[PDB]
């Protein structure tokens, strides 16, 4: 089994993330609940 | 011209013939502005491209799944042919250039809605369901321009029959509810008006309701709807 | 085969600091998953970034050879000379917090801002010094100083405004030395502030906090299964708390392994009756973005 080793995001000038994941950069953030009710007309 | 053949006549068969060149049209202009385009430009064309294709069920998609490749072999000039780019993601292409690239929320909440529809017309539920919910479009698309609530209204439809494809009948119920129960669905859908509702209306309204409506190739049947 | 199909190791280091990799892939090795070789390549890779020239020439000779290339002897020479002039610049401000009557006001004064009021009038100190402690304690951690840069962000924490550029990151780095000198003690300490710096920031966006809180639920992994109130911690944080909760099942649904474990093993019979309900309804909402045994 290889180990591939995970991609870790390194931050020379603080504690945390330095960019938003690749998934959600073209994406305008919005909250929503998967608990939500469907079927507004 | 879609709007004005009639959808039971031969001649409706023989303008959606000329559907394929707009497709054509539509990608050597796509090709061309993505190379000298403003972002501007691409987002509405990239609109467009998404227009007449997010209906359209990927029967090539659907012959790749069904034919796993166990064991002929022909041509390497056969296999440049088949690397044509998946409807699905050519959709996912355009739709992630339009969310990060778009200065108007007119053409992102187009695009998102086409998404959502094409996710829902592959079975895909989970997909187009996080796509709605993420969107928080429920609440605001009341105040949205009317083709756009008629595409909502279409998208929501479809969502509740990928709901009832995938045996979720709850939540297939939950989204068709208010649809069905208005007993006005031909006209939320935008596929003509309700008789009984032309002795009430001003023939100048009637006239730009008539101008709002989607082409028969773009319906969805109302006796599938209300059987579901 | 099998045990390297639920491996998260690759997953869970794409949220944490590259130091706190180090442990996970050192165990991984111990239990012979996967081929030593590329695990000491990766190991390479990953010290290649850091100032810890000494352990990245062990493990290349483990690797390769006892021939030691130029580039590692040219970089340990770079290193040694910052760090040599950073314990210059610092070493000024060092000898003013050795000041007895400023390690007692430093104890007894909670206000920040009265403490640096009190340095600058006693001592002179302006906020350029601040910038350079915590510079050095950025280059002490990656020497492997762990200690020394939890000592030199305790005095940049104690002194900093909270709506200062590096108070949130001093935070973090903080927490990161406190996990690898495994103070549990201080590191439940330093995630308690933490946490409460994130849920109290209103002035970042939605997607920031979801970031910050997603990397704090992978960092909170370390002290919650060490420190003996962490397995009840993880319910009430990650099963009770909506934002931590929509952060998992947006970002992290790797975590549920995670949080059912904490449920299974908890102490409290009736608290795990009770929460089981909860996971459950958590565990079929992603059951189709995760799944593990």
């Amino acid at each position: 089994a290889k180990f591939l080793t995970p991609v870790i995001q390194d931050n020379p000038s603080g504690w945390g993330p330095c960019a938003v994941p690749e998934q959600f950069r073209d994406m305008p953030y919005q909250p929503f609940s998967k608990g939500d009710r469907l079927g507004k007309v | 011209i879609m709007q004005n053949t009639d959808p039971h006549s031969q001649e409706y068969v023989e303008h959606l013939k000329d559907e394929a060149q707009v497709c054509a049209i539509i990608e050597r202009v796509q090709r061309y502005l993505e190379e000298k385009g403003t972002t501007e430009e691409i987002c509405r064309v990239y609109l467009r491209r998404i227009l007449h294709t997010y209906y359209k069920f990927d029967y090539k998609a659907h012959q790749r799944q069904l034919t796993p490749p166990e064991g002929s072999s022909k041509s390497e000039q056969d296999q440049a042919e088949n690397e044509g780019e998946d409807s699905a993601v050519l959709m996912e292409r355009l739709c992630k250039y339009i969310y990060a690239k778009d200065r108007t929320d007119r053409i992102r909440t187009c695009a998102i809605l086409c998404h959502i529809y094409h996710h829902a017309l592959h079975s895909r539920w989970y997909q187009a369901r996080d796509l709605m919910l993420m969107s928080h479009l429920q609440d605001n698309i009341q105040h949205a321009d009317p083709p756009v609530q008629i595409l909502y209204n279409r998208t929501m439809v479809q969502l509740g029959i990928c709901a009832f494809r995938q045996g979720l009948t709850k939540d297939a119920h939950n989204a068709l509810l208010d649809i069905q129960s208005s007993g006005r669905a031909k006209e939320l859908l935008g596929q003509g008006l309700l008789l009984r509702s032309l002795q009430e209306r001003n023939q100048e309204q009637e006239k730009v309701e008539r101008r709002r409506q989607v082409p028969f190739h773009l319906h969805i049947n109302l006796e599938l709807l209300e059987c579901v | 085969n099998l045990m390297a199909e639920y491996d998260l190791t690759t997953r869970i280091a794409h949220f944490l600091d590259r130091h706190l990799v180090f442990p996970l892939l050192e165990f991984l090795s111990v239990k012979e998953i996967y081929n030593e070789k590329e695990l000491l390549q990766g190991k390479l890779d990953l010290l290649s970034d850091t100032n810890m020239v000494d352990f990245a020439m062990d493990v290349y000779k483990n690797l390769y050879s006892d021939d030691i290339p130029h580039a590692l002897r040219e970089k340990r020479t770079t290193v040694v000379a910052q760090l040599k002039q950073l314990q210059a610049e610092t070493e000024p401000i060092v000898k003013m917090f050795e000041d007895p009557e400023t390690t007692r006001q430093m104890q007894s004064t909670r206000d920040g801002r009265m403490l640096f009021d009190y340095l600058a009038d006693k001592h002179g100190f302006r906020q350029e010094y601040l910038d350079t402690l915590y510079r050095y304690a950025k280059f002490q951690y990656e020497c492997g100083n762990y200690s020394g840069a939890a000592e030199y962000l305790y005095f940049f924490r104690v002194l900093v405004p909270a709506t200062d550029r590096n108070a949130l990151s001093s935070l973090w780095g903080k927490l990161a030395s406190e996990i690898l000198m495994q103070n549990w003690d201080a590191a439940m300490e330093d995630l308690t502030r933490l946490k409460e710096t994130i849920d109290n920031n209103s002035v970042s966006s939605p997607l920031q906090s979801l970031q910050q809180r997603t990397w704090l639920i992978h960092w909170s992994l370390f002290v919650f299964f060490n420190h003996p109130k962490g397995r009840d911690n993880i319910i009430d944080l990650f099963l009770y708390q909506p934002q931590y909760l929509n952060a998992i099942q947006t970002m992290c649904p790797h975590i549920l392994r995670y949080l059912t474990t904490a449920v299974i093993t908890n102490k409290d019979v009736r608290k795990r009756r009770q929460v089981l309900k909860d996971l459950v309804k958590v565990i079929q909402q992603e059951s189709y973005t995760y799944k593990d045994p």
